[PDB]
RNA sequence: CCCGCUUAAUUCAUUCAGAUCUGUAAUAGAACUGUCAUUCAACCCCAAAAAUCUAGUGCUGAUAUAACCUUCACCAAUUAGGUUCAAAUAAGUGGUAAUGCGGGACAAAAGACUAUCGACAUUUGAUACACUAUUUAUCAAUGGAUGUCUUAUUUU
DNA sequence: GGGTTGGGGTTGGG
């Protein structure tokens, strides 16, 4: 069995982390309020190309293969998870983004979503993105929520991300309701 | 016709855009929904409020918000929750001003970055409109509308709807882009001539090896198959082996060879380097006036490359004819300017495709479709052209040449062997070493300065006589976690500074920035002495040598901490900016937008804390506009801080621990702050601002002792002086040499240009040389002492003129390349010193006169370039301007169109909106007929001009002749009928065309504007 | 914001203030009359007041506030301060855009307040005027704090986990011992 | 010498007078086809008499410059090689496509049978398509393709539709075509002679 | 110290019927119950009812085992046309028989003005029941201790 | 506009209360096949089968599997049925979870917010 | 002017750094090796202009005191002589290019051509393929096209 | 596993 912990539990854990401390948490909780205002997906080679080539006319080159490749699009969303006590800014991957995109729309296939996004968004169809992204709220899941305190332009900051998604079964989040609640009246 | 206005109203622009059908006031809405009725009071600032606010939208929406009698209008809500509300109805969309620093989460409004236009939403008039409103409309009155609050008399400021800014906003191929710029400051040397050892061409010494090298241009997708593949790997292959035949020494030696007295150049070098004692300045400017003489002609350079070419590459890669053609165009790739490149379309559409031979097609479209073959051939033989020109001709020159601009030459280009300048850098090190560079080591320097800030390198500019260093701060470190360099480092205190900059202008000298605060010095100094009686002047001209490293960084370290015109700590405010562009209104094809009307500028300010006049804090901008046409600014959400300390650390480290590096060698200055920096100007400025002060007492009273009018400027190191009395002339050069000798910095050249001639020797002055001249001359601009009217300085000769221009041309968009290119020609200079109230009608005609004489020199290549295209082979010119004269068509209206606009903007410039639109008329005539008659007079002998096109321009330059004498003789007719009366300067003008007979003709004219 | 809010240097400011104060203070009250130094020495009454100079202006978010004390809570990024304030004309005065609480204001002007209490000395720091600039609605989790309200306990304490509440705690003790050593 | 070059100028001008160059019009055609009607010397390089006149061709210009320098009938300046007047002085196997969709275009059926990579003929009529070719050996030597051999069919494709083909057409009609061709020549003729007949 | 909390139809009359009774409170919208609250979390069947000669407010109905609250229902003035989530319930409820089910809606509600509903989504399992009262009371257990 | 409770029992306190205007909830019933609608209690380990006689078994929606009746228990294993809603479940539904809410709703502390006093 | 072909040989010089050799008063001689670069190169301040340019003219009636035209390299500034809304013949500088060899009769108003061609050649259109300054294919309509000979003697 | 905003264009004063 798992271990499952509160969003006030993971607030209050992640401000007093060291720098460089990492800890993974399970919530019962609803995604909500997905960000479009900055770029939505970025270009990545197959073989984990660290660098890539901007040219022109959508031309690219790869440096950790070192051959003419075709563009890989992967799809990075922020949005809010939110329990009943509190709220905390998560980053939605590849893999993740790609599962939420097909379970909202199931004509969409798994890789093709961030290919589907990017010829929505680039041949001048926005609504239908923001459609599809405004039925994703108050939508409840089980996810695995990972801090870490790291520093970034000598500046200290705590950012989460968010690593499996899991679909939600009421029963056993009431069953630990209630196990929670008589160890409260037990003490 | 429709003219430029100085008076301009929001309301009345808003409606000349097709997109908003409904524009109006908040007040007549309100009336118009029922909302208040005019029997209703209100207060008076609220009524204000209501009457200026300006709102707008894409439809007419009065029904939906008429006043419905289902249920009143009471508030319960805080303004808070009601904007709230609206910007949770806003959703997913994330354009809308009331959404700037905030995001939405679910129900939930977060506020998180400063927004300076909140306090307008949260006032207490925005509490009355909603009072007024009700919340169920204000929820969409503040999404349905564009809202524009006035904060300014001619300034708006929008606080809700759409952002301004969202209105001004099947591939096909883009060939490569040859890599010119890379020729440019190369100082490394090797022994043996050729190109760098990281090239293909040494690292090879089979197939492999050169496949591997050349990965980049073996698996191109332009190849159709496998075998052309293989065939430009041998061919490749041949010209890496062909390469290593060449004797680069014998070719050197043949075309581009040494001076014969090389070996006695080198020795006086190595003399002057060795002697420990100072070299003599006349020996070491014969030395290097020698040195920049060895400089090799063009001819001289494209005869080594075509030859280096021709043994190097086969004949039958690019064809025996195209082969022939990238030979005769390589002489012009040779010639080009310093910001001047070619484009592979140069070399393309010269080409034929079918001259290439090992050219294979896997399907057979050479017949079928010739255009498809065309293009796919097209691209490869592009790709080809590329790989010539950037892996065997760039790489030459860069190593085998410095190539690099003069300082008096503009941006002509000039070669110089790698050995010469081995020896000029040696004698310019020599020289730099005694005076402020000293060679240091890194022991000294402290780790964090050496791992907070990066370093500059140095450049060197061939002078007469002379050098000029450059230090540049580029670079940034990748190491020690360094992002920016030192100027995006310093970019906030050079806004702080900036901020220091306007109270320099009156307060604590005499320094000026900018032509504007320079011709109203001359307006209040022509006014006063003509007040005066127009007496006889006097003027001197000085100037400082070498400012910046005649600087003591103690002194400015004390300067800087003891004033109080900087504040302890700053906030940074954001913001875009709207301003009205020089394009009069339509008067009411469809597609009208905000850009027609309106530029587009980003800008920053910095502001303190303070309870100050200007209250930033309720605004957020700091703009200053010379005509009443409105203006809108919307506010963004970067804020940030800057504090004194944090400049008193940066200048301490910039003056004390200034590290630049020549190759691979580290130096620092000695004395003075570094040119180069984007806060040297302000400083220097500063540091002889309070010197001047310190030495100019007798100046700011004797206004008013003994009445003498009199005035000084000094724009960075220059000095102009105009006064009335001798006296005070020869006390203000006593004074500033007293100071220079004090303070320790002196005058360049020991030269001082005058008007009158006095005995040296009494006021010590006998080291100085006098030059008398009875016309002054100041920071390019001519001025009489007689009338005392200003104008600028042309260049006489077109060799003069061509060294400063750069031609670049696009296909793509001829047209609004060119119209913009003639715009701003024009429109350079002259239109800062238009002014009516320093020339008069004579004058301003000269003026014109003379500055359309150099612009039509200045714009005559372009039309040269332009030629070199026909557009015949273009549809898009083609099916607008015909196939028999297309380029003629298309010059003709580019010209014809941009002097209308140039002619417009002039009468906007000379008269008021109160004169009479009859005199506007008859003055635009006049100056198109100036303009064409100096256009026709030019291009009249050139032979590519000599035909059909002379006949139309001469027809346009008789036909504004005939209107401009059909407007003077029916103008006394208009006048006659009584119904006007004219003021002083409508007088003026009447006097100005009769006594010029504009009547008959304008010879009586001509020779009074064409005098020299 | 954060950043905007550390690049103040508020310590700076206070360690001047408290350095004009204390040396204002032994200038002014050198006569060293045995009576009238034993006279001012009573339970419960202010003794000296130094208004801060125009240059210590800072700007700091709202986080709490306490009318029946009139304490208010200040904080920017790391450090938060418990401070007092005049009275209601202060929270007046400053046109907030919704409550005081989540808004960013500018201190115009403040000053130290000095008090004889329980035999010894109790310095405070009272805000005179505000001024409301935005509404900020974020959380800042301050790990570390000084108060204003408790005399030397309350500035001495998280002083080992930051080395300028140290070096602001050691001015202050230095303060109290120089006042306690010239008045008594 | 001088006088050599006195006589070498007047034979230039013999040779270049009007009269002369009216009934020869040798050199005629070489002035008409000057730039502006400025010979060089290369066509007097090609004399007998003037040749045999001299008694390093830089020299040879130069002397023939010189001499005729003092003329007026022919021009010389700036020392050039290039000569010119003061005076205008003007004055068996063909087969068949079956089964094409009606309706199909005659550009389409042309491209797609023009893909073999020889010059043919074509005509569209209702489904039926004659094509002849110019020389006898390319019908064999086209045969091996345009016949698809894997499928052994006789099939071309046209607009995306499987069209039949027969290798040989009946000789009776190879006979009426042939006449038919025979026929379009002379109604051709027919025509140049109404054409010439019409004035 | 939040303002999202769960309660039923009991808790809201209560709160509401206290807040009435005894108006000597902080001049605030909010509401005290342990704390400043705006928003509500509640499962509890809903119905339509229909008011007359009101169209921009749309009358609702939430009973459930406690008791029942009234709700109102905002829609868009630009267009006349209802929010997504009550399309949804209105097109099932046609679809099923005009058979009434719970639903999971979250509720803001403000002293002196009427309850918005904004948002709910039809709920087919009954362990919502139990997860929601558990939840309750977790969330009333927690915020007392808190207070203290 | 009416003020009505429908406080939530188990199997037995039904007999405890004799009598009240209550809700009950369970399982529907197939087996038995009685012309009035029957529901079941518990996981069907120990038979607990209760009867209501307003409600017809046959008119409800076939795809319903599980339902709550609010209305006053005319006798044991008798309940008369006023509102019934019905629940379209593809999961089972945990009774014990249920028991122990009830169980911790009916004691002291907690059922000041659940019930009137 | 166009076209065909060819156009030359040993070092003018060798920074910086490393490592050998010989000589001896710090000078110098000899030979050898590695080599753009923090993987980038690219000075700054102030000021001027800014359409998604298939979109825009009183499309122009004028001052023989005017506007054009003509010169054996090209191009651009300096003098004479003519003509009247468009036409043919000139005189001094500055700057830039200049290898040899071979060729340059259809001038043309025509005639005889029944030599040639639905596979000739234009003309405007349409339809495809192409478009950043493409050198095409088919169709429709339509009438001329190609070649040779005749008004012809290398003092050309 | 992400990350100021990189330009584009190039005249005239200092
Ligand atoms: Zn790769």
């Amino acid at each position: 069995q798992r271990i499952y912990s509160s969003i006030e539990e993971i607030i209050q854990q992640a401000q007093a982390s060291e720098i460089g401390q990492k800890k993974e948490f399970y919530v019962y909780g609803n995604l909500v309020s997905i960000q479009m205002k900055n770029k939505l997906y970025y270009y990545r080679c197959t073989c984990q190309g660290k660098s890539v080539l901007k040219y022109h006319g959508d031309s690219f080159f790869c440096e950790s293969c070192q051959q003419f490749i075709n563009p890989q699009v992967h799809l990075m969303l922020r949005a809010f998870v939110q329990d009943s006590t509190g709220t905390i800014p998560v980053m939605i991957f590849d893999q993740q983004s790609s599962q939420l995109i097909n379970q909202i729309d199931p004509s969409i296939h798994v890789q093709e979503a961030g290919q589907y996004v990017k010829n929505c968004i680039e041949n001048g169809q926005e609504e239908i993105i923001r459609q599809l992204f405004s039925k994703l709220d108050f939508a409840r899941f089980i996810f695995e929520i990972q801090f870490e305190n790291k520093e970034f332009n000598n500046e200290q900051e705590i950012a989460y991300k968010v690593l499996k998604i899991e679909k939600e079964n009421i029963k056993e989040e009431s069953k630990y309701l209630l196990k929670k609640l008589e160890h409260l009246i037990n003490n | 016709k429709q003219m430029l206005t100085r008076k301009e109203d929001l309301l009345t622009v808003l409606k000349q855009i097709s997109a908003l059908k409904y524009v109006s006031n908040l007040y007549e809405f309100l009336l118009a929904t029922e909302k208040i009725v005019q029997t209703s009071e209100l207060d008076t600032q609220f009524q204000e409020f209501l009457t200026t606010t300006i709102i707008a939208s894409e439809q007419n929406l009065v029904e939906n918000y008429k006043q419905k009698y289902n249920q009143p209008n009471f508030s319960q809500l805080t303004i808070k929750q009601v904007i709230d509300d609206s910007i949770i109805l806003l959703g997913n969309k994330q354009n809308y001003v009331q959404q700037i620093g905030t995001t939405t989460i679910g129900f939930y409004v977060e506020y998180e970055n400063i927004n300076l236009s909140r306090q307008t939403l949260y006032s207490s008039n925005f509490r009355n409109l909603l009072n007024i409103f009700g919340e169920e409309d204000f929820k969409y009155f503040l999404i349905d509308f564009l809202v524009f609050t006035k904060v300014e008399q001619n300034g708006y400021l929008q606080v809700a709807g759409v952002c301004l800014n969202q209105y001004f906003s099947e591939n096909q191929y883009i060939y490569p882009e040859i890599q010119r710029s890379q020729i440019f400051y190369c100082n490394h040397m090797g022994r043996e001539p050729g190109v760098f050892k990281s090239s293909f061409f040494n690292y090879s010494e089979p197939q492999t090896i050169i496949k591997k090298t050349l990965l980049k241009e073996y698996q191109s997708k332009n190849f159709s198959c496998q075998e052309e593949r293989d065939l430009f790997l041998e061919f490749t292959e041949k010209i890496v082996q062909n390469f290593h035949n060449i004797n680069f020494n014998y070719l050197l030696k043949k075309f581009c060879k040494l001076p014969e007295n090389y070996q006695s150049l080198k020795s006086q070098v190595k003399q002057i380097v060795q002697s420990e004692n100072k070299a003599n300045q006349q020996s070491c400017e014969n030395l290097f006036n020698s040195l920049y003489d060895t400089e090799i002609s063009y001819k001289q350079i494209t005869n080594f490359l075509r030859q280096i070419i021709q043994n190097c590459v086969p004949n039958q890669l690019l064809g025996k004819k195209n082969f022939k053609v990238f030979l005769e165009k390589l002489y012009e790739f040779v010639q080009m300017k310093r910001f001047e490149n070619q484009k592979v379309l140069d070399y393309i559409c010269f080409m034929d495709v079918f001259d290439v031979e090992w050219f294979v097609d896997l399907k057979n479209q050479k017949f079928t479709q010739k255009r498809k073959y065309i293009s796919d051939k097209r691209k490869i033989l592009g790709d080809l052209i590329v790989f010539i020109i950037n892996k065997i001709v760039i790489p030459v020159l860069r190593y085998n040449f410095y190539i690099t601009e003069k300082h008096k030459e503009g941006s002509q280009i000039f070669y110089y062997r790698k050995p010469i300048w081995k020896l000029v850098s040696k004698l310019t090190i020599v020289k730099l070493e005694e005076e402020n560079l000293e060679k240091v080591e890194e022991k000294l320097i402290p780790e964090d300065s050496f791992q907070k800030y990066p370093q500059g390198k140095l450049r060197i500019i061939p002078k007469k006589g002379s050098f000029r260093p450059i230090m540049t701060f580029l670079r940034k470190d990748k190491q020690k976690n360094i992002k920016l360099n030192l100027n995006q480092i310093l970019m906030d205190s050079q806004l702080v500074f900036r901020n220091l900059k306007d109270m320099l202008g009156q307060k604590i000298g005499y320094s000026v920035f900018d032509n504007k605060q320079i011709s109203e010095k001359f307006a209040q100094f022509i006014e006063k002495w003509k007040n005066k009686g127009r007496p006889q002047l006097y003027y001197v001209t000085l100037d400082i040598k070498k400012c910046y490293d005649s600087i003591d960084q103690m002194k400015l370290l004390n300067f800087f901490n003891q004033s109080d015109l900087i504040q302890d700590t700053y906030f940074i405010n954001k913001y875009l900016l709207f301003q009205r562009n020089k394009r009069p209104l339509l008067q009411i094809m469809d597609n009208i937008n905000f850009p027609y009307y309106f530029n587009l500028k980003e800008r920053q300010i910095a502001y303190s804390l303070y309870d100050d006049d200007d209250q930033i804090l309720q605004k957020g901008f700091k703009e200053i506009q010379s005509d009443d046409r409105p203006f809108i600014v919307i506010n963004q959400d970067k804020p940030r801080c800057i504090t004194k300390d944090i400049i008193h650390n940066h200048l301490k480290h910039i003056s004390q621990y200034n590290v630049i590096s020549f190759n691979k060698v580290k130096f620092r200055q000695k004395r003075g702050i570094p040119q180069g920096l984007n806060i040297s100007g302000v400083l220097c400025s500063f540091y002889f601002g309070k010197l001047e002060e310190e030495y100019t007492q007798f100046l700011k009273n004797a206004e008013q002792v003994n009445g003498s009018i009199n005035l000084l400027m000094r724009l960075t190191d220059d000095y102009l002086f105009i006064s009335d009395s001798q006296q005070n002339a020869l006390n203000l050069i006593v004074q500033l040499q007293n100071c220079a000798n004090n303070n320790g910095f002196m005058f360049n050249d020991q030269k001082i240009t005058t008007n009158f001639q006095f005995p040296q020797e009494d006021y010590n002055l006998e080291h100085f040389k006098i030059s008398v001249q009875n016309e002054c001359q100041w920071i390019g601009k001519s001025i009489d002492m007689n009338t005392l009217e200003i104008k600028s300085i042309q260049k006489q000769t077109q060799q003069e003129i061509n060294q400063t221009i750069n031609v670049a041309i696009s296909i793509k968009n001829l047209k609004s390349q060119l119209k913009n290119k003639l715009r701003s020609l024009f429109l350079n200079q002259l239109i800062d010193y238009f002014n009516p109230n320093i020339n008069s009608f004579e004058g301003l005609c000269r003026q014109l006169y003379h500055h359309s004489k150099a612009t039509v020199m200045k714009f005559y290549p372009f039309m040269t370039k332009l030629f070199q295209i026909d557009l015949k082979k273009s549809k898009q010119y083609s099916v607008q301007y015909g196939k028999e004269n297309t380029n003629e068509n298309f010059l003709k209206d580019i010209l014809y169109y941009t002097v209308e606009d140039v002619c417009k903007i002039l009468c906007y410039l000379q008269f008021e909106d109160e004169i009479n639109s009859n005199i506007k008329e008859i003055f635009k005539n006049l100056y198109s007929w100036i303009m064409w008659d100096i256009i026709v007079s030019y291009l009249k002998k050139k032979k590519q001009f000599k035909g059909y096109l002379n006949k139309l321009l001469q027809k346009i330059r008789k036909s504004r002749f005939f209107y401009l004498k059909e407007g003077c003789k029916s103008l006394q007719l208009i006048l006659s009928q009584q119904k006007y009366q004219l003021n002083k300067k409508e007088l003026e003008a009447i006097e100005f065309i009769d006594l010029n007979n504009l009547i008959q003709d304008i010879k009586t004219l001509i020779p009074k504007i064409s005098a020299k | 914001m954060k950043l905007l809010l550390q690049n103040q240097n508020i310590f700076q400011k206070l360690k001047n203030t408290l350095n004009g104060c204390i040396k204002k203070f032994y200038d002014t009250y050198q006569d060293l009359e045995q009576m009238q130094k034993f006279e001012m020495i009573v339970e419960d009454k202010l003794l000296f007041r130094y208004s801060c100079s125009q240059s210590e202006m800072f700007s700091a978010q709202i986080q709490a506030h306490y009318l029946e004390k009139r304490v208010l809570q200040l904080t920017d990024g790391n450090v938060k301060y418990i401070v007092n304030f005049r009275d209601k004309g202060v929270l007046d005065k400053a046109n907030f855009f919704d409550t005081p609480n989540n808004s960013l204001v500018i201190i115009r002007q403040w000053s130290y307040e000095i008090y004889y209490t329980k035999n010894t000395f109790q310095i405070n720091l009272v805000i005179d005027e505000m001024r409301c600039i935005d509404i900020i609605t974020t959380i800042f989790y301050c790990k570390l704090e000084l108060d204003f309200t408790q005399g030397i306990k309350g500035i001495s304490k998280s002083s080992s986990f930051s080395n300028q509440i140290y070096e602001y705690s050691a001015q202050y003790y230095k303060a109290i011992q120089l006042l306690k050593k010239l008045l008594i | 010498e001088l006088d050599i070059k006195e006589s070498l100028k007047l034979q230039m001008e013999y040779y270049f007078c009007d009269t002369n160059l009216t009934h020869d019009s040798y050199l005629r055609g070489i002035i008409s086809k000057s730039p502006k009607n400025c010979v060089d010397i290369k066509v007097f390089l090609k004399f007998n008499k003037i040749q045999q006149i001299l008694k390093s061709k830089k020299d040879l210009i130069h002397l023939i410059r010189d001499s005729l320098k003092e003329s007026k009938i022919l021009k010389v300046k700036m020392d050039s090689l290039k000569v010119k007047r003061r005076f205008p002085f003007n004055l068996n196997c063909l087969i068949k496509i079956i089964n094409i969709p009606q309706g199909t275009l005659k550009a389409e059926v042309v491209l797609a049978v023009r893909h073999l990579g020889y010059e043919f003929y074509c005509d569209y009529i209702d489904g039926q398509a004659m094509i002849r070719f110019q020389n006898s050996d390319e019908q064999r030597l086209a045969i091996q393709k345009l016949l698809n051999h894997n499928n052994n069919k006789l099939q071309i494709e046209i607009r995306g539709q499987i069209c039949d083909v027969i290798s040989t057409i009946p000789e009776d009609e190879e006979k009426n075509y042939w006449n038919y061709i025979k026929f379009k020549k002379n109604e051709f003729r027919k025509f140049f002679f109404m054409k010439k007949q019409q004035k | 110290p939040q303002i999202t909390v769960p309660l039923n139809c009991f808790m809201i009359n209560q709160i509401v019927k206290a807040a009435k009774e005894n108006p000597q409170a902080h001049s605030g919208n909010h509401y005290e119950w342990y704390g400043a609250f705006e928003n509500a979390i509640i499962t509890a069947k809903f119905e339509f009812l229909q008011s007359i000669n009101d169209s921009p407010k749309i009358m609702g109905k939430l009973s459930d085992s406690t008791g029942c609250i009234e709700v109102v229902i905002q829609k868009s003035k630009m267009s006349d046309e209802l929010p997504e989530f009550v399309q949804a319930y209105e097109i099932e409820l046609q679809n099923n028989g005009n058979r009434h089910k719970y639903v999971r809606a979250m509720l803001k509600m403000r002293k002196n003005a009427q309850i918005q509903l904004l948002y709910f989504s039809i709920v087919n399992d009954a362990n919502e029941i139990s997860r929601h009262g558990l939840d309750l009371c977790l969330r009333y257990l927690q915020r007392k201790h808190g207070i203290e | 506009q009416e003020q009505v409770m429908y406080p939530r029992i188990l199997f037995e306190q039904m007999a405890q209360f004799r009598g009240k205007k209550v809700t009950v909830v369970g399982n529907v019933c197939n087996e038995d096949q009685n012309d009035s609608l029957v529901i079941e209690f518990g996981p069907t380990g120990l038979n607990q089968h209760v009867v209501i006689d307003n409600y017809r078994r046959v008119d409800l929606n076939n795809t319903t599997k599980f339902v709550e009746i609010r209305g006053v228990v005319l006798n044991q294993n008798i309940v008369s049925c006023e509102e019934l809603t019905e629940f379209e479940q593809k999961d089972p539904f945990d009774f014990d979870t249920y028991s122990k809410l009830i169980h911790l709703s009916q004691s002291d502390k907690l059922s000041s917010l659940f019930t009137d006093q």
